[PDB]
RNA sequence: AAUUGCGAUAACGAACGAGACCUUAACCUACUAAAUAGUGGUGCUAGCAUUUGCUGGUUAUCCACUUCUUAGAGGGACUAUCGGUUUCAAGCCGAUGGAAGUUUGAGGCAAUAACAGGUCUGUGAUGCCCUUAGACGUUCUGGGCCGCACGCGCGCUACACUGACGGAGCCAGCGAGUCUAACCUUGGCCGAGAGGUCUUGGUAAUCUUGUGAAACUCCGUCGUGCUGGGGAUAGAGCAUUGUAAU
């Protein structure tokens, strides 16, 4: 985190426990699908999450995007880290929980 | 004889002992000084109960930490409650009561383990 | 005030250290120091091939300056390092007591290391002036 | 090896006083270590 | 003259607390003078047994110092059998 | 569920019933009024019956409750 | 003489050896290089058995457990009542308690208490007599279960009386004590 | 939580249940008490800057104390208190104070109603195949119990750069240890190591022991390449325990 947070200074980004922050924000799924019974063949129907676990959501796919990056590459894992942070702090969708959230957001809204 | 007070701090089965006597403003942990901790990342934290009240407050004393048990991060807390709490029974004891609820004011507002001892022990299991 | 062992860091303290018997030379160095590895529980020699046993010796005098006094076991301990056995796991090994034995031959040979009536390595007062002296050359090096 | 009554089936060998799990909790109430927790 | 230490071990606590306090007050009524009754850690010797339960003892221990003849200490060490 | 044993209500509620005024709104003090007033041979269920006591004159001091 | 801790070491060893084959209690004197242990006894037929028991099997048990050749110390053995079942220990017990300065109440609590702990079926104490008074008074203390008629009157409960002199007049004590009849033998 | 209680009501009592009995946990700078525990002051003593100090050596140099280690006594907790819920009853839930507020949590304990459940190397002119050339008892050798197309399963180690290697720092606790024997071993020398030699301490809060464990922290080498990840398989020798190591 240390080193993350010197990346995001490196990086033009004065404030990078606010680009922590905006990632929190803007990754965040505001609606996403459960599986109901619906009589055999079982359709998803749109629940509207907690924002505590929007909270918990977004804490998840940032780190399994930071993970899955940081995996296989010389690149570290504060770089991809602040990659991410940086490219999701701010709506992008060239990092992991920009997508993620996208898809279970058009999910959520293709089956309320 | 140099007024001291004698008081314990604990952290998961290491206590630091530590002596606050009427000195020149130094502190040592071990025989060794509070800017080499042997973690390099907790360091603020045994900073921590020192920046929170000033530094001003320190010049009048000398302050010894010995130190028995526990692991790395375990002593690190051990050694930063123990400065508070031999700090705030320095300033309580010889010391007004009122710089002492000044002190474990500031203490308390920010992190209650300073002041309070834990509890988080690993339990019996459950045979 | 006295600058001391006890107030510098531990890795400036062996570097100094170090540099000062390699600048000196003035100890007992043997001759399959480019051939043994410190310890059973390592697979290659250490990297400085030509100065480990400087950082080694600098190691000890640090370790015994801090306490009472040492022996061969307890630095055999001390470097003790995570040994793989291939399918087993790690366990804990000691390193070679030959290596302590010449470290603390090469430091009492030069006055610095003495042989204590408790069977114990300790720190003479001379290798007491000599590691405060440096130390506090080293920390004049922070100036 | 059972010395007492012939019965290596679970000797408790530890200490070498070698009574099987049987007979120990036959003679637990000769030794001390009873039910507390 | 001689001194001796008497060590006591016990797994009750009562009885040997009677007996150490038995010892304080027939060696203070004669004027012996004396260390304290020294109370070492009760010891936990355990056993697992065969999910698991667990078999305990507590071994509690005291020791006193005294300085008497031989008379009174041979007369000490034979009534305080309990 | 913390429900009552049967020897800390009958107990509790006998010493309402015949001794009324001594007890108190405070655990504290029914504590010692139990230890003194009844041969309670261990301090937890004396605990027991004392705060059971407490919670009974909780009770009454606000209607007759059928005792 | 030897000492009451070989004595107690004896008690100690009987009372968990003895356990049924009635241990009363140790009478026990010393001669010279002969200390002679007559263990006192509830009945001696467990002691004595059949043809020559008890005493064979715990001298010989003495002679392999403690380490003793025979010829250093002798085991002896008399035939007593049990102190508890018998009326005139207790008799003498409670006139003894009673030129003590001991109530009627509490001796005869004692006394009952020491025969009902000793394993009689039942026991009375008769007290009569005077006791800082003019008027004579007397006083029942009976526990546990007593037969009062027939040919077990004179089978299973024994009756002691004893006058005891005190300074103002004579009491008469009457001790009547029952015995466990499963323990006839 | 319960057939736990309330209440109406062919009703009226009692038992074993169940709660309940035992044993444990945590907070006690308020007791009571210490060289088989520790802390501080203080003597003798070593180094360093000296301007007062820092690091210590010192199983008696003395003292005090239990702040920390420790033995108990007690204490405390009894859902204390508040508010929802409940015939506004026995009770439940949310919150506050509290060391501890889900029955603060676990396990042992009976009485009544099932176990041929497993033997006692048991006793009884018991029933019955032989009464022994059987080994049932003894030995003494050498091979097994490990063998391998395969199936059922648990574990250890990896597929790496939040990583491997090379250094440095060096953080615990439960245990456990020898007698009429060879236990735990400190230290010193030799050996690349394995190990060996010479002793020493401890029958133990004393010595091993402060078990200087591992994971961890830092700095360098590596540079994504079945690679410097992996370590399976195999060769060569050298040592240790065991009579005997294939």
């Amino acid at each position: 985190i240390k080193h993350t947070l010197d990346i995001i200074n490196v990086l033009t980004d004065q404030n990078p426990i606010q680009v922590v922050v905006d990632a929190i924000t803007n990754t965040g799924p505001r609606e996403d699908t459960t599986r109901v019974g619906g009589g055999g063949a079982a359709r998803r129907q749109a629940v509207d999450v907690s924002p505590l676990r929007r909270v918990n959501q977004a804490i998840a796919l940032l780190t399994i995007g930071a993970r899955e990056a940081a995996f296989r590459n010389i690149k570290t894992i504060a770089e991809t880290l602040a990659e991410e942070l940086i490219n999701a702090a701010k709506g992008s969708s060239t990092s992991y929980a920009i997508k993620k959230k996208d898809e279970l957001e058009r999910v959520a809204k293709s089956n309320r | 004889a140099v007024p001291s007070v004698q008081t314990f701090g604990k952290k998961k089965s290491a206590t630091a002992v530590a002596h606050v006597k009427a000195g020149k403003g130094l502190i040592k942990v071990n025989g060794s000084p509070i800017t080499l901790v042997e973690p390099e990342i907790l360091r603020f934290k045994v900073y921590e109960p020192l920046l929170l009240v000033g530094l001003d407050k320190f010049s009048n004393i000398d302050i010894r930490v010995r130190v028995t048990g526990g692991g790395h991060v375990s002593q690190v807390y051990a050694i930063r409650q123990a400065i508070a709490k031999g700090l705030v029974a320095y300033h309580q004891k010889y010391v007004d009561e009122q710089s002492k609820n000044e002190l474990k004011k500031a203490f308390t507002s920010y992190d209650r383990t300073l002041l309070i001892a834990d509890s988080r022990r690993p339990e019996p299991k459950k045979f | 005030p006295g600058v001391s062992v006890r107030d510098v860091a531990a890795q400036d303290f062996i570097n100094a250290y170090a540099s000062f018997l390699q600048r000196q030379g003035k100890l007992e160095v043997p001759g399959y120091v480019d051939i043994v590895k410190t310890s059973s529980g390592n697979e290659m020699p250490p990297q400085d091939a030509e100065g480990w046993f400087y950082k080694r010796a600098a190691s000890v005098a640090r370790h015994i300056y801090m306490r009472k006094q040492v022996g061969v076991g307890k630095l055999n301990k001390l470097y003790g390092g995570a040994k793989s056995r291939g399918v087993r796991p790690y366990k804990h090994i000691d390193a070679s007591g030959s290596i302590n034995r010449k470290v603390l031959q090469a430091l009492e040979k030069i006055g610095i290391v003495e042989i204590s009536p408790k069977g114990g390595r300790r720190i003479s007062e001379n290798g007491q002036r000599d590691l405060d002296r440096i130390a506090a050359q080293t920390l004049e090096e922070d100036e | 090896q059972c010395r007492v009554c012939s019965s290596h089936t679970g000797l408790i060998r530890k200490y070498g006083l070698n009574i099987c799990r049987q007979c120990f909790r036959e003679k637990a109430n000769d030794i001390g270590f009873n039910k507390f927790r | 003259i001689i001194k001796i230490r008497i060590t006591l071990t016990s797994t009750k606590v009562k009885q040997l607390e009677n007996v150490s306090s038995n010892i304080v007050k027939n060696a203070e009524q004669h004027n012996l003078v004396k260390k304290g009754p020294v109370r070492l850690p009760t010891k936990v010797l355990k056993i697992s047994t065969r999910t698991w339960e667990t078999y305990e003892m507590r071994i509690h221990k005291r020791y006193i110092d005294l300085e008497a003849p031989v008379q009174i200490v041979k007369r000490i060490t034979q009534i305080t059998i309990e | 569920g913390r429900v009552r044993t049967k020897t800390v209500k009958r107990a509790s509620k006998a010493l309402i019933e015949r001794y009324y005024p001594k007890l108190t709104l405070d655990f504290q003090t029914n504590k010692r009024l139990c230890d003194e007033i009844a041969t309670i041979q261990s301090k937890r269920l004396r605990n027991k019956i004392a705060g059971y006591t407490t919670h009974l004159m909780k009770r009454i001091q606000k209607g007759p409750v059928r005792g | 003489v030897a000492d009451g801790v070989f004595y107690a070491e004896l008690n100690e060893f009987f009372t968990r050896e003895l356990a049924e084959e009635g241990y009363s209690g140790v009478e026990v004197r010393v001669t010279p290089t002969k200390t002679e242990v007559i263990i006192r006894a509830t009945r001696t037929q467990d002691v004595l058995g059949e043809n020559g028991r008890r005493i064979n099997e715990l001298t010989l048990l003495v002679q392999k457990r403690f380490k003793y050749a025979p010829g250093t110390i002798v085991l002896y053995a008399e035939r007593v009542q049990d102190r508890g079942l018998s009326a005139v220990a207790q008799a003498e017990s409670m006139k003894f308690k009673l030129l003590n300065g001991l109530a009627i109440r509490r001796a005869a609590y004692g006394v009952v208490r020491y025969v009902m702990e000793s394993g009689a079926k039942g026991c009375e104490v008769v007290v009569s007599g005077k006791l800082r008074a003019a008027r004579a008074k007397a006083m029942k203390f009976a526990d546990g279960f007593l037969i009062h008629s027939g040919q077990p009157v004179n089978d299973f409960i024994d009756t002691a009386t004893r006058h005891v002199l005190m300074r103002q007049g004579v009491l008469g004590i009457k001790v009547k004590i029952m015995r466990d009849p499963a323990k006839s033998r």
